[PDB]
């Protein structure tokens, strides 16, 4: 589901960091869940805007 | 301890306690929180809420993210506590201060609650949406009244109605600030069961499946927030805040992708504040309170917390 | 800030803890706090009576197993 | 014999000790010590009446259960003061009293048997012999008076905390079944002015 994930991220965005988010898709996917991948998540979510 | 100004608006002040509508409730949520707020209030009379950090976070959200942007799901995860309702009570009272369009709506645990006995529909979450909206504050209330009483093949009513009430394009159901106590319990395992084997999936359903739906990038107006509460959960662990594994794979995949940063608790400094000003009120009853030894209990036992100030406060 | 370690039995029951030097803070249990692992109000009595006694209310950290 | 004859129970006792004595506390010290028990706890919120109070109310041995109703009730009478008082009307504190020491106090004095009935007979017939008691055995069926008033378990309608309340609230103005039951066993103790030397002890 990396194309819909991005599309929804594209439109938070609007309505570098997408490469980023796809690899930490890819991250989620490989092997389950545990930090590492909220980590990378919370990451990619804070380089899309600039408000903490 | 108590705001210096009624207003509402870009409020800051991290820890002393705001005032809600006081006589004007019945214009922001009268019908909402279960009755532990109301004895809440009415132990307290003025307030014990404040601008939590969630809360802070929210209107810092909100404040860059007027209706140009449809809806940011400001998914907030923390620890137990850190307040999960408190915070949109309160952007919801500064959205009525501030002249904006509000409904307040109950929450998603009270909707999706357990059955007895049971393409189908429900009317309990419907009815009680619709009975909040019309005791919140055209065709629009002959269709509200149909979908209230008429509930046999109810699929395509719902659809319609829901479909109509976004494509309104008027005053109303323009941006709704839903008050959500557990968005969570949804897109994962859905509480509804099923009478063979295998429960629900979370892509069977069909009048949760519209409601959420609604919230696909529909009504274009103001940016909301869904808060993946705890406080009442169910058919869930505790601490119930994970990004896929509370929803599962594509439980997550279906919502957008933001969370920011963990919450935190009270504060010590304006909690103990505020157990001064209550002790100059003279309401801890308890003759042990003149003495550092009530002091001290206070401030282990509570360790800055709502439901335990208010059990000490109402010990005898 | 020298922190010890002992542990306690009562009735077929096991629990270490790690009580560290002066630090105020919070008591903590693997993450959780006092607060959150004793509901009833004779259980925050029975883990306070040592700081009860001793008078440091809030001056160590915990992470008790 | 559950108890072994070598360790003996502590002493939790620590207030006093913040300023014969040294020979005492020397003593203390050479005793096989013990861990201290939970329903029991001597803490700070160890009231011996409102502990007694809910041993007695203990039902499968579930005093913290017990505790937590006895609290909640009080919370609940405080309540209705409030609604008296402050949550509902105005606060009139001239004319309200939150204090439930008054109510203690109150049962205290309107609640205590000071007349015991034993069963002596003398012969083949049963003489009730008025017994005078001391202040302990006094205030010991005076709690179980009020306990088992408090627990009725037969109106097949009202619950346990409802139940408290009520008779809590009933009995406070001098009056209830408890002080009722104190006053017919007055009458039953004063009906036998003659039948009071029939005391093997």
């Amino acid at each position: 589901s990396s194309s819909e994930r991005n599309i929804l991220e594209t439109l938070l965005q609007m309505k570098k960091e997408i490469e980023e988010y796809k690899k930490s898709v890819v991250s989620l996917k490989n092997e389950e869940e545990n930090e590492n991948s909220i980590s990378q998540y919370k990451e990619s979510v804070k380089r899309l805007l600039n408000v903490t | 301890t108590n705001e210096n100004d009624p207003a509402k608006h870009g409020d800051q002040h991290e820890g002393q306690h705001y005032n809600i509508s006081p006589q004007d409730l019945e214009t922001v949520f009268p019908h909402g929180l279960p009755p532990r707020f109301v004895m809440q209030v009415k132990t307290f009379s003025e307030a014990c809420l404040m601008v939590r950090k969630p809360a802070l976070e929210l209107l810092h959200y909100l404040k860059n993210t007027s209706f140009a942007y449809p809806a940011i799901r400001y998914l907030l995860y923390g620890e137990k506590g850190t307040g999960k309702t408190l915070s949109l009570c309160h952007v919801i009272h500064f959205c009525a201060k501030q002249d904006w369009l509000i409904l307040h709506i109950p929450d998603a645990h009270l909707w999706v609650k357990n059955c007895r006995d049971l393409r189908f529909d429900q009317p309990l979450e419907a009815s009680t949406w619709l009975k909040n909206f019309k005791t919140t504050n055209s065709p629009l209330g002959e269709v509200v009244e149909q979908g209230i009483t008429r509930v046999r093949n109810a699929t395509d009513a719902v659809g319609i109605v829901l479909k109509e009430l976004k494509r309104q394009s008027s005053l109303g159901m323009f941006h709704l600030l839903v008050a959500v106590d557990g968005i969570n319990a949804l897109w994962g395992r859905t509480t509804l069961k099923r009478e063979d084997k295998s429960p629900i999936a979370p892509e069977e359903l069909a009048l949760v499946h519209n409601l959420r739906k609604m919230m696909k990038n529909d009504w274009h107006g103001g940016a909301i927030v869904s808060a993946l509460s705890q406080t009442g959960s169910l058919f869930k662990p505790r601490k119930a805040y994970l990004p896929q594994e509370l929803l599962g794979k594509e439980g997550f995949d279906a919502l957008d992708p933001f969370i920011p940063i963990l919450v935190s608790n009270y504060n010590p400094k304006e909690f103990e504040s505020c157990i001064q000003y209550y002790l100059e009120n003279n309401w801890l009853q308890h003759e042990k309170a003149p003495t550092e030894e009530g002091k001290k209990e206070l401030l282990f036992l509570s360790n800055a917390n709502p439901s335990l100030l208010e059990r000490h406060c109402a010990y005898l | 800030m020298a922190f010890s370690k002992s542990e306690g039995k009562r009735k077929t029951a096991k629990a270490e803890a790690i009580v560290y030097k002066h630090g105020s803070g919070r008591i903590k249990v693997n993450g959780i706090d006092y607060q959150l692992y004793f509901p009833i109000t004779q259980d925050r009595e029975q883990l306070m009576f040592p700081f009860h006694f001793v008078d440091r209310l809030g001056k160590h950290d915990v992470t008790c197993t | 014999s559950r108890y072994s004859p070598e360790f003996k129970d502590p002493l939790i006792d620590k207030e006093y000790y913040r300023k014969e004595e040294k020979y005492v506390r020397e003593l203390k010290k050479t005793q096989l010590i013990k861990a201290a028990p939970a329903g029991k706890t001597s803490s700070v919120f160890e009231d011996p009446v409102i502990s007694k109070f809910t041993n007695m109310m203990m039902i499968g041995g579930n005093k913290v259960l017990a505790r937590s109703l006895m609290i909640q009730t009080l919370e609940a009478v405080k309540r209705k003061q409030f609604e008296k008082y402050h949550a509902a009307s105005a606060e009139e504190q001239a004319t309200i009293e939150r204090n439930p020491y008054t109510i203690f106090h109150q049962a205290l004095k309107n609640c205590e048997p000071m007349i015991g009935l034993v069963p002596i007979l003398k012969g083949g017939r049963f003489y009730q012999v008025p017994v005078p008691l001391p202040d302990r055995r006094r205030r010991f069926l005076a709690m179980k008076w009020m306990i088992t008033e408090c627990r009725d378990k037969k109106h097949q309608r009202t619950l346990m905390p409802e139940k408290l309340s009520h008779k809590l609230l009933e009995a406070f103005h001098n009056q209830g079944p408890v002080i009722k039951r104190k006053h017919d066993l007055h009458k039953m103790a004063e009906a036998n002015r003659a039948l009071a030397h029939y005391r093997w002890w």
